[PDB]
This record gives structure tokens, C-alpha cells and sequence, in this order.
RNA sequence: UGAAACUGCGAAUGGCUCAUUAAAUCAGUUAUCGUUUAUUUGAUAGUUCCUUUACUACAUGGAUAUCUGUGGUAAUUCUAG
RNA sequence: UGAUUCAUAAUAACUUUUCGAAUCGCAUGGCCUUGUGCUGGCGAUGGUUCAUUCAAAUUUCUGCCCUAUCAACUUUCGAUGGUAGGAUAGUGGCCUACCAUGGUUUCAACGGGUAACGGGGAAUAAGGGUUCGAUUCCGGAGAGGGAGCCUGAGAAACGGCU
RNA sequence: CCGUCGCUAGUACCGAUUGAAUGGCUUAGUGAGGCCUCAGGAUUUGCUUAGAGAAGGGGGCAACUCCAUCUCAGAGCGAAG
């Protein structure tokens, strides 16, 4: 379904719609507070660190 | 919920008196605190006009007090004695206002050693003058001697933990002493 | 009902403001002040039905803010502001000090009183105890407390205090025969000199005062206010000077003064 | 000058209605030496130090809202980063 | 003070040491140890217990409509009192423990009914009365019912919440 | 003029239905929800001198003529939660 990605220090931040569902079954069963990378996440995101806080059903 | 209200409470002379009006606020009265002794706790309640009201709870130490030298410490408090109340409050432990307990006694006797200096449980040349004018006042009363030499002196603790916070009381001497002192052995 | 109520209706309004049972709900509820809600005056009151130097609240309320107002001294901005027995307001263009002090009927009567007079307040005294750090106060019926008073000033005397500077300048012991003014109920407004004084352990102290026509009467202690010694008050007090006359001889003096 | 928002205070007044409620409410009468009381006007705090030969003051700290941005939802004076 | 263990002031300690202006608008004075030095006005708000005022809970005394086809009721499950605690802003069986057996009643207790919210008052009107009072004022209750609580000086709030 | 037995209407009375309904009390069992309470610790940070890369990281090679220094592995100690 969509993200909501966001960088602290540029203050630039976009979205990101996804219907491919792999890429969205990488943060499945994760919890608010956590770490993630950017490579399983898509092809476009590699190398990136995510910071997994905040969501909704 | 917990109320004081005269409304119910039957009548002097019996009749069932009806709900007149739901319960107000002014008219409440709180859960009970039942402080023990085992780590020191304290929380507020903010009452009628504010006014905080700190809750003793689990409460360690407070400033029991002699009559005849006229003075108090920053004393621990060992366990609750005796409970004239209640002995449910002996069992659970819980300190409360008149519970009879027992005093930590080591910084009564610190005290003691600079007051009159002379030692209860059996340096420099114009203190000495000065300890030769203070002594032989007060000769204290057996029992209280005995109590400081154990290191559990008989108090009973007249703050109201459950309203002050504070667990301050009362060294125990005389009649009255003597009068607990009995009751505690019927305990017993 | 759940807390302090706000509000003041007409006809609860107490009767001496003398206002109109008509023209509006309510009336103004003196507020929070150093006098007691119905025995006050608030100076929406005093400004609109007394003086009529306001035709309405709102011109009352600019009146305020202009600040010409002063009720003892300090300036004042509130409508309802209970001005009671007593307290001096002086309007500073005009020029017209006024102290507030009561008709015989009962009513407040607008005394028009000079600027040299207008300047102290007589005060009663309502208690003498020591606050804190050991330092004695008095406290007056009229307000104010006034930390360290000549030991010699007990409950009920009275004392004239400077009001600029808030002080006291001088006091009159309550005793026999000293010149005193009524403040409650039926005798309300009467002026007298005092003559008995029925003690009674706690149910209220009476007290037996004539006035220059020998004419007796009894009042509560509380409901009396010593105004000086027999022939000199300390203030001065309005055209019929708490004589208070019988219905026939008001209606007698009504109908022989006809000078159109 | 000032939207917005945090702080303040207000929302316990007023208005309505008479269901309960029969020594209860209520009326006058007392008392609080039996108490709380924002507001009110009156009052008012050299002692915070902790041995006393080199120490925070002409101004201490990091947050959070407006915003601006990244959004979810079929919806709600919804509010996550 | 009618009256106190009152006001209040000392001695003794404790204290998860409250408070003790790192606050905003105008105005921009006084001495030179000539630094930008030390100093000082008109006000706002806060903040301590004591006053006061607005109030607040209680509380004293006396007074309610019909009913005996309600004569006993209260007291296991607080009734009455005591002692102690707990709680409360505080008094108090308000609640707890332990004890005593009280407490009310034909001067109608208790129960039942009210098409009963109380009073000011209203109608009638010789005197005495009788009936009515939901309703402009004062009190009291309630916010569909019953419960519980947050915030707050003040609510057991319902144009607050659970 | 009084009763019984007739006819036509209506009022109440009793009355099986294991009647029905509403409310008030109420046994036993359950028991929502808050308040306190025993813990519990998402998170937020201060102070520790705890080693940086820092280009005068305090007024000129140097423990910077080392600055609330560049700032995270500290970890200890808290406070709120
Ligand atoms: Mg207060
Ligand atoms: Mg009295
Ligand atoms: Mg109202
Ligand atoms: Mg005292
Ligand atoms: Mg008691
Ligand atoms: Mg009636
Ligand atoms: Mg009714
Ligand atoms: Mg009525
Ligand atoms: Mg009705
Ligand atoms: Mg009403
Ligand atoms: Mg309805
Ligand atoms: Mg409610
Ligand atoms: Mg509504
Ligand atoms: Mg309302």
C-alpha cells in the first residue's frame, strides 16, 4: 500500500505508493521503534537506513 | 462513591431514608492508605481547595520524640508492635496514628552520647565542665533503657501517616508506656 | 448550587439600592469587595438612580474607565464595586466628594461633602488579634485590617483612618453616653448617644441609645457604629441628622413647607 | 498590527423543568471553639548558605504547539511522522 | 472570648524542603570614586499563612397532607452508645476493630398513600376559616435511567468524560 | 304495597388460567467502568570529563596560548513518564 518516508536534516520527504506486495512484506511484524533497511524494501531505496515509527491501519 | 453521608444510615430511630439526591463530591471519602513499612513512598491527593494531602505508604523512619530530655531524630522504625484498633493491622504490619512500634534507637543514642554523654544499655577540658553541669537530670525509666540497649525503643506514632505523610511519634514513657507494654505481652 | 452563583435578580436585589422593580431582569450583584452584598452599594447604583450622572450602565462604565471615579483614595474601574457605609467616592471633575452614609428612611443618601472632610474615613473595629512574627492588627467592619493599633483600641470602638496612607489617626472607645450611628434593620440610619449596654453571654449585645428628641430605641452591638461624643460627630451626617420622625409629623412638616 | 496555537481565566453562572422527596426538602432561628473558600480588598517573608584562601550571572535549559511537510480513513469538532 | 489544648511565641527534630519575582507596558531620573559604574519611578502578575468578601458543607431549636382495612419498628447486612483507629476540608457509626444493649413509639414510632418539590404567596373574603401553590423571588433536587470519575477554588457537571 | 321467578342495559364483586405487564424492594451468582493501590517502564531528557575526526574547535607550532569543543559506543546517576 502507500509509505510515508521522510528525512530529518534536508527536511524533504515524499510519497511512496506501492501495490507490489513484496515490497511491502518486508515490514511484517515489526513494531513502532525499530530499524530497517532500504535494499528489500525496492529497487529505487538501496543502501538507505529506514527508521520504522508511526503508521496506520 | 465512597461517601460520609448522613443520608443513608437508616435514622436515629430507624426509618429507611430514601435516596435523597445522588452522592456529592464535598460529602467523599478516599480509599484507605494502610501504610506498611518497606521502602518509602509517598503520593499526593489533591483534596477540597487544592491543598495537597501526602499519603504515606510503605513508610520507613520519622521523628519519634522523648518528653523528659525534649527532643526527637531522624530515626528508623522497626515493625508495628502493637495496634490498640486492630490486630489485623499487626499481622499486615500496617503503621497508623497511637499503633505502638519500635524505634531504630542507634541515632537516639548518637544524640544522647552528645547531650549528656554517658551511655544507655548497661577529649576536651571545659566540655568536660559543661557535661559535669548537664547529667543526673533525667534517670529514665527501665524499661526505655532496656529498649535503647536492644536498639528497639517503644514509641507510639501520633502523625497521621494517611493525612501528614509524615510517620513522626512518640517515645513511650510512664503509665501509659507500662500500660502498652502489658497489653503487648496479653498479645503474646 | 455547585459553586458560587453569579447573578443578582431585581427583586432579589436588596431594597435599598431603591431601584425600579421594572427596567430590565436583574440587577448589578455587587461583586467581591470590602463590604457586605446587601449591605453595600455597587457604582452602577450610585452613578445611574442616585446621582444620574450616568444615564445607563454603559455611560456608567465609560465614567470608570475615564477615572474621575475614586471610592477611598484608589481609583476603581468595576460597575459593581461595593462602595458601603462609610467609604468616601470623589468624583475628580466636578469636584463632588461624596461620603457614603445612610438616610433615616434607611436608604443610601448622597452627601455632598467637602474636600477637607473627605480625605479620612471612620471606621468601626470587628476584631484584634496578633498575626504572624507577633506583630497586633485590627480589623475593621469596613474592610480593611491595620497592623499595629495603640493597644487601647478593643473590638467595636471606632477609628478614623487617614485613607490616603492608610493608617489611623485617632479612635473612639464604645462607652456610655458617646454620640452613635445605627446600621441594621428598623433603627437603620438613626443617630444616638448610648446608654445601656445588656451583656448577654453570647446571644447578642444589646444596646439602649437615645437620640436628641429622647426618644429610646435597642439595637444589636454589630448593628452600631460609634460616630463621636454628644454633639460632636466626627462626620457630617445629612438634613434630618438620624432624628427619624413619626409618620404624622413627617406628613405635618410635608404639608406646612409648601414654598413654590 | 496579528491568523493560529500553547499559558491564563471562563465554561460549576444563567436558563429550564418538578421526576423523586413527608422530619427529607423548606421556613425562621442558632452554631463552624467543627471546617474549605479561585475570586475580593486589606496584609506581609534580609536567616535559601552550612566552615569561611580562587564560587552561575548585565539574564539558566530543552521541549512542545502554530506553521510547513510526509499521510491513513467509508466516516467523526480523527490526528501519525 | 460567655468559654479552650484559642490567638500566638519559643525549645526539639524531621521534610521524597512549599515559598523566597532568571515576569510584561510606559517613562527614562540621581551621584560621579568619568566606569557605562553604582544607583532610583509608574505599574502588572504571581506567591505565604492571617483578614475580608463572595461563598461552603454541616449544625441547634420549633413547625408538614391523608391512613390503625399500618402497633410494633430498628438491631444477621450500624440499630443506639462507647473506646480506639481509618478516612474527610473538617464534626460525626461517615467507615473499621473491640465492647455494651441500647434507640423510637398511642404526645401515633414504623409502614402505606399522595393525581406532594418546600416556602414566599394565590383564590375566596364579617370574625374563625377552607382550598390551591408545576409556574416571574428564595431554597432544593434533575439533565433518558442508575452508576462511576477527570479537570478544577468550586462539579460527583451531563450544551465534560467512562 | 312486598318478595320470588322472567326480559332488556350497565356498575362493581368473586374467579381457573400455574395469566400478562410495569415499577419498588431483594436472595444467590455474575460483574462493566473509573478512583486509589501492587507493580510495570513504551519514551523524553539533565549531570558525569566519557575517546574522537575538529584546521586560532578559549586571544599565534604544543594535555587546541583545548571553548556549554566536532559529537556519537559511553555507562553510572537521576527527574518525568
Ligand atoms: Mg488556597
Ligand atoms: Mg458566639
Ligand atoms: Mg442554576
Ligand atoms: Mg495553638
Ligand atoms: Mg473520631
Ligand atoms: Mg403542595
Ligand atoms: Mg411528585
Ligand atoms: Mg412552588
Ligand atoms: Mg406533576
Ligand atoms: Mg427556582
Ligand atoms: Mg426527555
Ligand atoms: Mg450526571
Ligand atoms: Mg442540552
Ligand atoms: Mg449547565
Amino acid at each position: 500500500m502507500k509509505l510515508n518516508i521522510s528525512y530529518p536534516i534536508n527536511g524533504t520527504q515524499k510519497c511512496i505508493e506501492i501495490d507490489d506486495e513484496h515490497r511491502v512484506r518486508v515490514f511484517y511484524d515489526k513494531r513502532i521503534g525499530q530499524e530497517v533497511d532500504g535494499e528489500s524494501v525496492g529497487d529505487e531505496f538501496k543502501g538507505y537506513v529506514f527508521k520504522i515509527a508511526g503508521g496506520n491501519d | 462513591g465512597i461517601s460520609r453521608d448522613s443520608r443513608h444510615k437508616r435514622a436515629a430511630t430507624g426509618a429507611k431514608r430514601a435516596q435523597f439526591r445522588k452522592k456529592r463530591k464535598f460529602e467523599l471519602g478516599r480509599q484507605a492508605a494502610n501504610t506498611k513499612i518497606g521502602t518509602k513512598r509517598i503520593h499526593p491527593v489533591r483534596t477540597r481547595g487544592g491543598n495537597q494531602k501526602f499519603r504515606a505508604l510503605r513508610i520507613e523512619t520519622g521523628n519519634f520524640s522523648w518528653a523528659s530530655e525534649g527532643v526527637a531524630r531522624k530515626t528508623r522504625i522497626t515493625g508495628v508492635v502493637y495496634h490498640p484498633s486492630n490486630n489485623e493491622l499487626v499481622r499486615t504490619n500496617t503503621l497508623t496514628k497511637a499503633a505502638i512500634v519500635q524505634i531504630d534507637a542507634t541515632p537516639f543514642r548518637q544524640w544522647y552520647e552528645s547531650h549528656y554523654g554517658q551511655s544507655l544499655g548497661k577529649t576536651s577540658k571545659n566540655t568536660e565542665r559543661k557535661w559535669a553541669a548537664r547529667a543526673a537530670e533525667a534517670k529514665i525509666e527501665h524499661a526505655v533503657d532496656s529498649q535503647f540497649g536492644a536498639g528497639r525503643l517503644y514509641a507510639a506514632i501520633s502523625s497521621r501517616p494517611g493525612q501528614s505523610g509524615r510517620c513522626d511519634g512518640y517515645i513511650l514513657e510512664g503509665e501509659e508506656l507500662a500500660f502498652y507494654l502489658r497489653r503487648l505481652t496479653a498479645k503474646k | 448550587a455547585r459553586g458560587p452563583k453569579k447573578h443578582l435578580k431585581r427583586l432579589a436585589a436588596p431594597h435599598h439600592w431603591m431601584l425600579d422593580k421594572l427596567s430590565g431582569c436583574y440587577a448589578p450583584r455587587p461583586s467581591a469587595g470590602p463590604h457586605k452584598l446587601r449591605e453595600s452599594l455597587p457604582l452602577i447604583v450610585f452613578l445611574r438612580n442616585r446621582l444620574k450622572y450616568a444615564l445607563n450602565g454603559r455611560e456608567v462604565k465609560a465614567i470608570l474607565m475615564q477615572r474621575h471615579v475614586k471610592v477611598d483614595g484608589k481609583v476603581r474601574t468595576d460597575t459593581t464595586f461595593p462602595a458601603g457605609f462609610m467609604d468616601v467616592i470623589t468624583l475628580e471633575a466636578t469636584n463632588e466628594n461624596f461620603r457614603l452614609v445612610y438616610d433615616v428612611k434607611g436608604r443610601f443618601a448622597v452627601h455632598r461633602i467637602t474636600d477637607e472632610e473627605a480625605s479620612y474615613k471612620l471606621a468601626k473595629v470587628k476584631k484584634v488579634q496578633l498575626g504572624k512574627k507577633g506583630i497586633p492588627y485590627v480589623v475593621t467592619h469596613d474592610g480593611r485590617t491595620i497592623r499595629y493599633p495603640d493597644p487601647n483600641i478593643k473590638v467595636n470602638d471606632t477609628v478614623k483612618v487617614d485613607l490616603a496612607t492608610g493608617t489611623i489617626t485617632d479612635f473612639i472607645k464604645f462607652d456610655t453616653g458617646k454620640l452613635v450611628y445605627v446600621t441594621g434593620g428598623r433603627n437603620l440610619g438613626r443617630v444616638g448617644t448610648i446608654v445601656h449596654r445588656e451583656r448577654h453571654e453570647g446571644g447578642f449585645d444589646l444596646v439602649h441609645i437615645k437620640d436628641s428628641l429622647e426618644n429610646t430605641f435597642v439595637t444589636r452591638l454589630n448593628n452600631v457604629f460609634v460616630i463621636g461624643e454628644p454633639g460632636r460627630p466626627w462626620i457630617s451626617l445629612p438634613k434630618g441628622k438620624g432624628i427619624k420622625l413619626t409618620i404624622s409629623e413627617e406628613r405635618d412638616r410635608r404639608r406646612a413647607q409648601h414654598g413654590l
